[PDB]
């Protein structure tokens, strides 16, 4: 190592220093002489990307924050890149109280936004308890995440690019089947978070045609449109109460309660208490669904005891139909908890009951009670796989997915795929090969190489979960190798594996134009083909209409990503996607994918209210992309002719007629002309410097090619190469131009 | 408040009573009852099946004997378990499965008395090889003529288990009755006792079949394997550019070069090793 | 680069040992 000191190159030194687990040698190579003090930026990504163990990982991560505190400026990156992994609540609260104490409310204002976007529930609830132990009330709201929601609501109400006619050209092709549910899940997706009501307004008699569970689904879709609508939604569905809609319709009032849960997800308030008091005073059966699904969704990740107690005595009712309702919600309130009583009561209750709906609700629930434990589940992981209950073996496969999310464990991928080949039920073979993407989504290079040969199996159940493994591993990238695999998958003989190929195709290419990847316009007309064909299966075209809703979700402004901004992983985008895969067993679980709709936006709010109108531009390399025009080109074709092929004596007859024009045309008068190259002229001087205001949609590809106006004086604070929210460093004087609709 | 994509659980003990009693009276369309429990809205289970004495009429409402009914139910109350009847079945030998015009009237009688009263149709003489032509059905109303018959809902397990077959939709499918799915209440301690007791051999595992026919069979394969090797000589020394990817495909015959080859080498290997290895063990074990 | 190449060779090596494992396992289970 002294030779590595005599190297003067110290990345050679830092290799051995992390091999032999010694850490004072680690500290000295960064507190060396002045040779690039951003070696910590190399070492952070080195510990971020390729560290398998977690036992000494936090130790190396917290010997980093010793030199970050000993660095000149503490605030910027070290908290939300290290301490949220190291989950120290009061360490964050104290040093941010330090940052307020020197009267520095500009960068503490930044780090609270970055903390709320990245870090999870109950870490923010724990730090905000140690907050209150004004500008303090300013940092209450931006750590409780209040005003981040309304600006996110402000972005989507300003920007809305949906073609109304696309859903009209699918609506008229719907026969008297139960594709009405497939349409109302489509417009809810592509008006999610928009608060736009026109399809629940104009064709309202058509909406009243489908019944008895579409009424449950359609009024659940109403909560999807009003996602993040905190106070205005409670007075909105103060029209459709659980005692004012209809004394004969419980599906109306049941899905209303589930719609309140879809609005206020990850938001504690009176609505938890309001939904708790209506599970006290409840009707017979199908008020207890959307009550419990809504209540477990609003109390997700809270580990709240009082709601957890009554969901048990809801579960021990042994009612057949609320068993799916209770078991899903019982896991959501204990998500990532690792409780003694929760696993034991739910795996205890999973045998003496005599239905299997009750098993399927508790299937996902006991998989979701543990989340990212990474070694701490293996006694339960082994015990669920050994049992002779096929649903409980299937649930153990979801559990090993959710405990090992984003880790390249060889022990996972060995054990998870050994049962994929060997096991005798086919449903457990799916959830084996559906768990592939949950553990490998962080490195999407491997998932085409490992699922491609399983996509050509002999049974369709392996080929089904092969297709949705591509949909979840490569989440929203332009991978095009997964698209290369899905091309014969959507042309399968079996119907439901065609369905899964359509939905996985819709997941991979959201917000991607033709120049981004060429297979976009191939698949949009392919969706159009199998939705306008009359002799295809309803189940085969169910995925097609749902692929319409995914592909333009939120008016080309939201996206899905299990991966977050700052290297951290989402808890809602993982829970939102896997309970969405339980749409075979229950269609109204399809609303849960709206939890994973993360926005594509940059907002330059510098003060608490001040969002200045700042025009800044991108520098896309030869041309433009991004968020195209709607297509209104139905047809107007004409048969109009059959060409006269008379090659008889006409041939010499027309020739002597052309001689008759050689006396008439060139000897009396002829002059007519037109000008060339006017239409070629305007194309080449084009931009690639497109200025943008700051409600600004931005692709996650073009985050790196956008540039602040250096000719403008107002510069941002954070390095502006990644989308989300930043603050402006407002320099001079005379600030104006605030805008709110 | 309407039907879904339901589920029918039949016990393992039921199914053997079904297709033995059907195979017994193969010409004459046997008849029996179906005894289980309506467990919830949209699953149903049946645990037990007993037959019926056959009348001159055949499968109809008159073959249901009410005095044989209550007496058979009575002597199952005190022994085993009492439960409610959940349907009925009959055997259709000459064709797979569909409710006839007399089948549809006796379904009306039971669905008026009971909740749904699932019928079962079993073809014994078609169910032979490794699959069983058994199907279950349920009569649909005509009051929903302006609404969706088969009122199914929020699930994706309707396109499985059968597409509606052409020989069954030519009859009252799908405007008089609907199909319903069948899977089996299959458990351990009945699975293993039927596995291990039907196919087992203990002392046979180290017998000899000794050598007068074993070493004779070692002549029985080698001889044509010699001639088939000479046929293997023929194609390999041929090796002409007759567009050899076309020359290989225009003479597929389940024949010489690899198909009628080492398949024999496998059988010569497996027979002689298992013979000689069991021979060396008996010298080891017995003194 | 000299350390980052070394870990990327390990991660791929761990991966394509797993893929040769189950294909050898699947081909056994496919013969039945
Ligand atoms: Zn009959």
């Amino acid at each position: 190592f002294q030779r590595c000191l005599d190297d003067h190159k110290y990345k050679q030194a830092i290799g051995i220093a992390l091999e032999t687990r010694r850490l004072d040698v680690f500290e000295k190579t960064i507190l060396e002489s002045n040779d690039v003090p951003g070696m910590l930026a190399y070492s952070l990504k080195l510990c971020m990307s390729l560290m398998q163990n977690k036992q000494f990982r936090n130790k190396v991560l917290r010997v980093l924050v010793k030199i970050y505190m000993n660095l000149e400026k503490p605030d910027f990156i070290n908290v939300c890149q290290c301490l949220i992994f190291l989950d120290d609540p009061q360490a964050v609260s104290d040093i941010l109280e330090k940052l307020v104490k020197e009267d520095n409310l500009l960068m503490a204002y930044q780090i609270c936004f970055d903390l709320y976007e990245s870090a999870s529930q109950q870490f923010l609830s724990s730090v905000i308890q140690n907050l209150r132990t004004d500008q303090t009330l300013k940092m209450i709201k931006i750590l409780s995440g209040e005003m981040a929601i309304e600006l996110h609501l402000q972005f989507l109400i300003r920007n809305n690019n949906t073609d109304l006619m696309i859903l009209k050209n699918t609506k008229d092709a719907v026969r008297n089947s139960v594709c009405h549910t497939a349409t109302v899940i489509a417009n809810s997706f592509m008006h999610c978070g928009t608060t736009s009501d026109q399809f629940l307004r104009d064709n309202l008699e058509w909406l009243a045609r489908a019944t008895n569970w579409a009424k449950f689904t359609a009024t659940a879709s109403l909560g999807v449109i009003h996602k993040g609508h905190e106070k205005e939604a409670l007075q909105l569905m103060a029209t459709y109460l659980p005692k004012d809609t209809s004394p004969g319709s419980a599906y109306q009032e049941g899905g209303g309660l589930y719609a309140l849960g879809l609005i206020h997800a990850n938001h504690g308030g009176d609505i938890i208490d309001y939904l708790l008091n209506q599970l006290k005073n409840a009707s017979n059966d199908i008020v207890r669904h959307g009550g419990s699904l809504g209540l477990g969704l609003a109390a997700m990740g809270t580990a709240r005891q009082d709601v957890y107690d009554l969901l048990k005595t809801n579960l021990y009712q042994d009612d057949a139909v609320t068993g799916e309702a209770a078991g899903l919600a019982l896991g959501l309130v204990m998500l990532g908890s690792k409780n003694a009583q929760a696993i034991e009561d739910m795996v205890g209750y999973a045998q003496e009951t005599q239905h299997e709906k009750i098993l399927r609700g508790l299937a996902v629930g006991i998989a979701l009670v543990m989340y990212g434990r990474m070694e701490e589940a293996d006694a339960l992981i082994e015990s669920l796989c050994r049992d002779k209950d096929p649903i409980l073996r299937r649930s153990g496969m979801y559990t090993v997915a959710m405990a090992y999310c984003g880790s390249g464990n060889n022990k996972a991928i060995r054990r998870l795929l050994h049962v994929a080949v060997s096991d005798v039920n086919d449903d457990v073979r799916r959830a084996a090969v559906e768990s592939l993407g949950f553990i490998l989504f962080r490195t999407p290079e491997q998932c085409p190489s490992v699922v491609s040969l399983l996509s050509e199996s002999y049974n369709p159940h392996v080929r089904y979960g092969a297709a949705m493994a591509l949909g979840i591993c490569c989440a929203g990238t332009g991978n095009k190798e997964a698209i290369n695999l899905l091309e014969p998958m959507t042309n399968d003989p079996v119907n439901y594996v065609r369905q899964g190929a359509l939905i996985a195709s819709a997941l991979i290419m959201i917000q991607q134009t033709e120049i981004t990847c060429p297979k976009v316009n191939q698949f949009r007309q392919l969706y159009s083909k199998v939705i306008n064909d009359k002799h295809d299966d309803v189940m085969a075209k169910f995925g097609a209409i749902l692929a319409q809703g995914i592909l333009d979700a939120g008016g080309h402004n939201v996206t899905i990503s299990l991966q977050s901004r700052t290297g951290h992983t989402h808890m809602p985008s993982v829970v939102g996607v896997l309970v969405f895969t339980q749409f075979w067993f229950w269609f109204p679980l399809s609303h849960f994918l709206s939890l994973a709709y993360t926005p594509t936006c940059v907002i330059g709010l510098n003060k608490d209210l001040k969002m200045p109108k700042v025009q800044y531009k991108s520098n896309c390399k030869p041309s433009t992309f991004a968020y195209p025009a709607p297509l209104e080109v139905p047809k107007e074709k004409e048969k109009e002719k059959v060409s006269t092929a008379v090659l008889s004596i006409t041939a010499k007859a027309k020739k002597k007629e052309k001689e008759k024009e050689k006396k008439e045309e060139e000897k009396m008068e002829v002059d007519e002309a037109e000008k060339k190259e006017e239409k070629e002229k305007k194309k080449e001087p084009e931009p690639n410097f497109q200025l943008l205001d700051n409600p600004a949609r931005v692709m996650p590809a073009q985050l790196k090619v956008l540039t602040m106006p250096e000719t403008c004086r107002y510069q941002p604070f954070k390095p502006l190469s990644i989308g989300g929210i930043i603050i402006l460093k407002d320099t001079s004087e005379d600030i104006e131009e605030l805008v709110e609709p | 408040a309407v039907d879904t994509a339901e589920q029918v659980y039949i016990s393992s003990l039921a199914l053997l009573k079904m297709l033995k009693h059907g195979r017994a009276g193969v010409p004459m369309e046997v008849m029996g009852l179906m005894l289980g429990e309506f467990v919830d809205d949209y699953t149903v289970r049946v645990i037990d099946v007993f037959a019926m004495p056959q009348s001159g009429t055949g499968v109809s409402v008159e073959a249901v004997d009410p005095v044989f009914q209550a007496k058979m139910l009575d002597m199952l109350k005190q022994t085993g378990r009492p439960e409610m009847v959940v349907g009925w079945y009959h055997s259709h030998p000459g064709f797979g499965c569909w409710l006839s015009g007399v089948d549809i009237n006796t379904q009306q009688s039971f669905e008026a008395l009971s909740e749904r009263a699932v019928a079962v149709v079993v073809d014994p003489i078609q169910s032979v090889k490794g699959k069983v032509v058994i199907d279950a059905f349920r009569l649909i109303n005509a009051n929903m003529m302006v609404l969706g018959h088969e009122p199914r809902q929020t699930t994706s397990n309707l396109g499985h288990l059968n597409k509606p077959s052409i020989q069954a939709l030519i009859h009252g499918l799908n405007r008089h009755y609907y199909s319903i799915t069948i899977n089996y209440r299959k458990n351990e301690l009945e699975q293993k006792m039927l596995l291990n007791l039907h196919k087992k051999s203990w002392m046979e595992g180290l017998t000899l079949q000794d050598y007068s026919e074993h070493c004779k069979h070692n002549e029985s394969v080698v001889k044509e394997m010699l001639e088939l090797a000479k046929n293997y000589n023929k194609a390999v020394e041929e090796e002409d550019k007759m567009t050899p990817e076309q020359l290989a495909i225009k003479n597929v015959g389940k024949q010489d070069p690899k198909r009628h080859l080492e398949e024999h080498v496998d059988v010569l290997m497996t027979s002689n090793i298992v013979q000689c290895l069991a021979a060396m063990l008996d010298t080891v074990v017995f003194k | 680069d000299l350390y980052s190449r070394y870990k990327k060779l390990q991660q791929e090596l761990e991966f394509l040992e797993v893929q040769e494992e189950y294909i050898k396992d699947e081909q056994k289970n496919l013969k039945k």
